[PDB]
């Protein structure tokens, strides 16, 4: 199944933050309606924050996370969780290698903000 | 098909 | 029900990261086996990452998140989610007022690292 | 925080299924737009299904689960999870006593159907 | 990533319940320790409970859900969620065709029981 794709409420601000846990340099692209809205890059094996930004889901609401390591797309796992019918998390893990820890880039999207 | 349930 | 308490596997490194979305100054305390392991604070209505840290769950694996505003504990909501039977997120929202957006401090814990 | 309340898409069918795990007779009420749409009562310590039904979210989309035992409201915990940006689960646990297993009545809401 | 495999605590009873939403007949097999422990089959487009059973996770705790339609494996999506650090749900969706509703068989595993 498709992973890393989330339908947010249209025209809504959201936060996106990425962490790295890999020997490979992670490139995280956050797309809004298939256009790159933020790009984070960095390397860490200690969960360093490699980027954080506030974006808007825009007129379509469509948000996608893509992760690559030196031009090779990583495999993604994802889900959305809603707490108290209000607080939303869209969560992504990714795998660039063979150990299947799925933490090589970890991406957290949260809304609403403010 | 149709009327007897034939299909998937 | 109790919220903001999570049992991690023992002696496991994990990330903890806090975001602020409120006019009130947030204070986030992270306790590992009932000892204060991290304290973050800040004030943002735009999802500032007021703290991020790598901790170790220690001998018991007990992790507790507390949130307060100028000494007033916020009401917490939380859950843990596991993707592909391996990638873990422990999630906390909190409410310091009356609008019930539950985003006033948001805390994400993630493991494994590395 | 409020628990057991979920906003579904309007005019959408959903499944609701209740399981019992307690010495006490569980009564599960499902409200749609603040009106009772289904009620299930039964007793089991072996996860028996005490009710399962297809309901409509109606023009409002507001769904609330309440649980009581011998007339006393149980404490609820809940969350919603979305898989592959499509498949929705609204989950409720409840506690009628002191052991805090939160399984005394368990309610699973799923959509879409069909 | 692998889907439909979950590590439960050892020697723990759990419930497993399957729903169908498809024109195709669903076959759900539930494996514990790599042995088939329950099997359900049926056709519904209205969320019928095609089976529910109580199983023991045994010494391994390894539980796998497989879904097929006339022998063809469906594509699975899955996650595990924990409420109040105690109440566990392992969730599976499956897709037997091309519309990607992922509800064609839905499987919910819950523990603890009793
Ligand atoms: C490359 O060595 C593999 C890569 O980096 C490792 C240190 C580890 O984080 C692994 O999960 C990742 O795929
Ligand atoms: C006022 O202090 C309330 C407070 O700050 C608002 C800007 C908003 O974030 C609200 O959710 C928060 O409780
Ligand atoms: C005891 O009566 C309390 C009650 O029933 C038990 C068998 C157990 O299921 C417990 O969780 C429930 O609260
Ligand atoms: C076969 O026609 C497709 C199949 O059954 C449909 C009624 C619908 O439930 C679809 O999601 C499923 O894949
Ligand atoms: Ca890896
Ligand atoms: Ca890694
Ligand atoms: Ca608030
Ligand atoms: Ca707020
Ligand atoms: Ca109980
Ligand atoms: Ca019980
Ligand atoms: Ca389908
Ligand atoms: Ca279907």
């Amino acid at each position: 199944a498709t992973q890393g794709v989330f339908t947010l409420p249209a025209n809504t601000r959201f936060g996106v933050t990425a962490f790295a846990n890999s020997s490979g340099t992670q490139t995280v692209n956050v797309l809004v309606n298939n256009e790159t809205a933020a790009t984070f890059s960095g390397q860490s094996t200690n969960n360093a924050v490699i980027g954080t930004q506030v974006l808007n889901s825009g007129s379509s609401g469509k948000v996608q996370v893509q992760v690559s390591v030196n031009g090779r797309p990583s495999d993604l796992v994802s889900a959305q969780v809603i707490l108290t019918n209000e607080l939303n998390f869209a969560l992504v893990g990714s795998e660039d290698g063979t150990d299947n820890d799925y933490n090589d880039a970890v991406v957290v999207i949260n809304w609403p903000l403010g | 098909k149709p009327x007897c349930x034939a299909x998937k």
